[PDB]
């Protein structure tokens, strides 16, 4: 009986690991995008600052 | 208009306790040695130790603080002054700073009034103020650089005037010289304008002799001291600060509430680290508590290590200290902590600058870790650790 | 101060940094064409010091309770100004740079500090005995400084080891938080009555608190606070 | 602090370092033979 | 061994997942900074034209 | 030298015992009747020394680099003369007796010899890193000389006997042939560029050449030269 449930628990954990891997990969995506947008935004707001100081 | 140098200080009643902090940008300086506008803090070291580096870093950090930096070089070689002015020009800090050069090749008459002239510009900023970034600024930062050479030049002038020498062949009025020089740097009360003039004199000592005449005089007259250990600098900790003995009598109240709130337990833990420095020699003879304290102290001291020409905003300062002092960095190995901090500050500049601005405009509250700022910061640090 | 003293009112005098006074005298004398005396000081340092200090006297008409402050040039206690001040005092307090850098903010050296009123007839037999014991302790420590620095702790005898441990405990216990120190120290100020101080030091000297680690004596008031902190630490 | 009394202190402490320098290595030499004797005695204890 | 296998597989998948999340975030961060470097380089050039108009 | 510097040329200035210049100035001031200063030195120490040694700068037209010998009075680096000399110094070299007792003519003590310009911002990150690693391993070497003399090399732990062996190899590598010594030693001098020096020392530190003994590094140039010697 212990072998059966342990094998079942292994399947649940490995499925949970894939489930855990799903959002960890997912959360990286918006952190990838949201960092990108601000980096562009930071570059842009600095860009006008360079332009206005030139004027 | 011209301001007369060699004038009496404003006076006692014409003063107010300092309340507005000065953001130096160095973790150790801004954490353990708070600096307020209008205070007098000493940066003392042993020759090539980093005093000039600390001064120029402080000047660089004050780009958007409504600040008027003053750097007066006494007896410095032309090459050093040229390097300093070039460094200031590179970072754009040159637009708001005035540099007075009194170099070694120049006569002994110079290097004797140059700090007084710099103090005159400081007093002009005090009373009248100037237009900076579209706003009137009346707060000025002055760095007199090496005062030991100023005292040397004054001794030369006195001896050439055949005045009787005193202790260490110095004229007996050298204490009066430096006192009248630095006492004019003050924090005026509202009814005389409310301006401020923070003074950062620099002293060069010999073999870490803090018991010499001029060093003791300047320690006495100034409010706080920043002892720069040569051994620590040679050990790799470039912002070499003798945290055990360096202290600022004033400015603890003139510190942002978040900064002190996160730095009090920092100072406590670093004190525990210094106390346990003797016990670090034993191997496997220390319990879990002492070993954890040693690891924490090493982590925090490596965190204090900050590269040159890298000022850090106060919000980043407090975020990093909250990260380090809430057991969130115990997993990080010590040698990688500096690059971890660099990556984390980059993360905040890229992922959650909104957390940064929230900290910035919530730094004036009595309690720093406000539920939203605390939570937000905890979520951000957990996300960054997940990315790591 | 003299006007209020002469009418009988008690006067609390706090003259600060008389060394600045004597330094200004030295500067003005040097500017006056007088010869420098010793290290550039005025020839009439003793006369001026007497003229100022002798006016600070409690008389039969009224009493002046005066605290004076003296700055030592560099760290030289043999400088003429502190030496001249030394002979005009009833109680002497010496603050040492080493004690200050050892985080002992009071920084008072018990061995270099004396007082004329330290008499069992005046202060009490118990207080006098406690003070003498607290001086002989740390006198042994000053004697054994070189040995502890070079050979180490083990070379001392058992009684010598106990005396050294009690001396370090005493010097740490001398630290005390101040109500005006809240600006840079989070430790709340403590006011310890002289009777409480005598009781605490006598209890420590008897042997009580020997098992307590020395670090628990730092930033503490009476011995009861140390005992409470140790109990909290369990 | 008389520029000569310190000289005697320097000479005395320099002697102390020299004496302790001899002390450090003589114990080390006896340390080597003590460890050697331990190794030689090990088979007798281990075998029984 | 099955329980030991479950623990190892659970950690191995999680370690792989955290690796992939770090990798893709690094791609976005490196892609964004060069874009910011391009914009900052672009910002400088337009300022360069501004002084030439002033001359 | 200023005439040559005005022509755009780079000039090396060699001053023998600048402390003798300091004492000459002190005697001149004493003869003039000026008051003594802090040792009995001249009151115009800083001014006199600043009139000198300040014309030695790198101008846009040309540059003059000065190599000045210094005698320390007694052994006091805190004496006003050596301290003032240090106030206008950018690099230090300390030749040592024992290093030259062994036939290493460039007997530069690595620990004592320092330089202000030794920072990543000027010489590059790689140069600073390799210099710091060399200093660390040599410091470990001199620290463990005590243990080696007391108990021997066998007591040294693993990865530590490696450090002492590598330190001996690298300190024998410090030797370099000199073209002015070609006739005396019968060995042509080798000019090692700074980039080549940094690369060779990095490739010595990372692990290459460990199989090569302490020899074949003596009187050598770049790591390519020692490899060529080992092969033959
Ligand atoms: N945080 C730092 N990171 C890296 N290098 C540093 C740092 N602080 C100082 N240095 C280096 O230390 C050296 C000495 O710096 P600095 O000029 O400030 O010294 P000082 O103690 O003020 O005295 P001096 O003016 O005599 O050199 C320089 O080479 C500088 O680059
Ligand atoms: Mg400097």
């Amino acid at each position: 009986e212990q072998l059966a449930n342990a094998r079942r628990d292994y399947e649940a954990e490995i499925a949970r690991a894939r489930q855990e891997a799903a959002k960890i990969v997912a959360q990286a995506q918006e952190r990838a995008k949201q960092q990108e947008a601000e980096i562009i935004a930071q570059a842009r707001r600095e860009a006008e600052r360079l332009k206005e100081e030139a004027r | 208009k011209t301001r007369p140098i060699e004038r009496i200080a404003p006076g006692v009643i014409t003063r107010k306790s300092v309340d507005t902090p000065v953001q130096t940008g160095i973790i150790a300086i801004d954490a353990l040695i708070p600096i307020g506008r209008g205070q007098r803090e000493l940066i003392i070291g042993d020759r090539q130790t980093g005093k000039t580096a600390v001064a120029i870093d402080t000047i660089l950090n004050q780009k958007g603080q409504g600040m008027v930096c003053i750097y007066v070089a006494i007896g410095q070689r032309r090459a050093q002054v040229a390097q300093v002015v070039g460094t200031l020009e590179r970072f754009g800090a040159m637009e708001y700073t005035i540099v007075v050069s009194a170099t070694a090749s120049e006569s002994a008459a110079l290097q004797y009034i140059a700090p007084y002239a710099g103090c005159a510009m400081g007093e002009e900023i005090m009373e009248n103020g100037v237009m900076l970034n579209g706003q009137l600024v009346k707060d000025a930062l002055i760095v007199y650089d090496d005062l030991s050479k100023h005292a040397v030049a004054y001794r030369q002038v006195s001896l050439l005037l055949r005045r009787p020498p005193g202790r260490e062949a110095y004229p007996g009025d050298v204490f009066y010289l430096h006192s009248r020089l630095l006492e004019r740097a003050a924090r005026l009360n509202e009814e005389y304008g409310g301006g401020s003039l923070t003074a950062l004199p620099v002293i060069e000592t010999q073999a870490n002799d803090v018991s010499a005449y001029i060093p003791t005089n300047v320690i006495s007259i100034t409010d706080g001291q920043i002892y720069l250990e040569s051994d620590l600098f040679n050990a790799g900790q470039r912002p070499a600060l003798n945290v055990g003995i360096s202290v600022s009598r004033v400015g603890g109240a003139a510190q942002t509430r978040a900064m002190r709130a996160v730095a009090g337990k920092l100072k406590g833990e670093l004190a525990q680290f210094r106390d346990l420095a003797a016990f670090a020699q034993f191997a496997s003879d220390l319990d879990a508590t002492t070993k954890a304290q040693i690891e924490r102290g090493q982590r925090l001291q490596e965190l204090l290590k900050q590269p040159q020409y890298q000022p850090l905003p106060v919000e980043d300062q407090v975020a990093v200290l909250y990260a380090a002092t809430n057991n969130y960095l115990d997993d990080v190995p010590v040698p990688l902590i500096t690059k971890w901090r660099d990556d984390f500050l980059a993360f905040l500049r890229t992922a959650h600058p909104e957390v940064r601005k929230l900290i910035y405009d919530n730094r004036l509250d009595r309690k720093f870790p406000t539920p939203e700022v605390k939570e937000a910061l905890e979520a951000a640090i957990k996300e960054f650790k997940a990315t790591s | 101060a003299e006007y209020f003293r002469d009418e009988g009112r008690d006067i609390l005098l706090f003259i600060d940094n008389i060394f600045r006074f004597v330094q200004a005298g030295s500067e003005v004398s040097s500017l006056l064409g007088r010869m420098p005396s010793q290290v550039g000081y005025q020839p009439t340092l003793g006369t001026e010091m007497g003229e100022l200090q002798e006016r600070i006297t409690s008389t039969k008409r009224g009493s002046i309770t005066s605290m004076q402050a003296v700055y030592v040039p560099a760290d030289d206690y043999t400088d003429p100004a502190p030496a001249t001040v030394f002979s005009h005092l009833d109680a002497t307090i010496s603050l040492e740079r080493s004690i200050a850098e050892r985080a002992i903010f009071p920084a008072v050296d018990p061995l270099a500090s004396t007082s004329r009123i330290l008499d069992p007839n005046i202060v009490g037999e118990e207080h006098y005995r406690v003070a003498q014991e607290v001086k002989r302790v740390l006198q042994r420590y000053k004697d054994l400084k070189d040995i502890i620095a070079i050979l180490g702790m083990e070379e001392l005898s058992d009684e010598d080891k106990l005396t050294v441990q009690r001396a370090r405990k005493i010097e740490l216990f001398f630290s005390q938080p101040f109500t005006v120190a809240q600006q840079f120290t989070g430790r709340p100020g403590k006011y310890v009555p002289v009777k409480k101080t005598v009781e605490s030091f006598a209890r420590l000297l008897n042997g009580e608190g020997d098992h307590i680690p020395e670090s628990f004596f730092y930033m503490q008031g009476d011995f009861d606070d140390v005992l409470a902190a140790y109990e909290a630490s369990q | 602090p008389s520029s000569r009394e310190i000289k005697r202190r320097i000479r005395s402490v320099k002697n102390v370092a020299q004496i302790t320098r001899a002390m450090e290595m003589v114990s080390a030499s006896k340390m080597r033979r003590a460890q050697r004797n331990v190794l030689a005695t090990r088979p007798y204890a281990d075998r029984m």
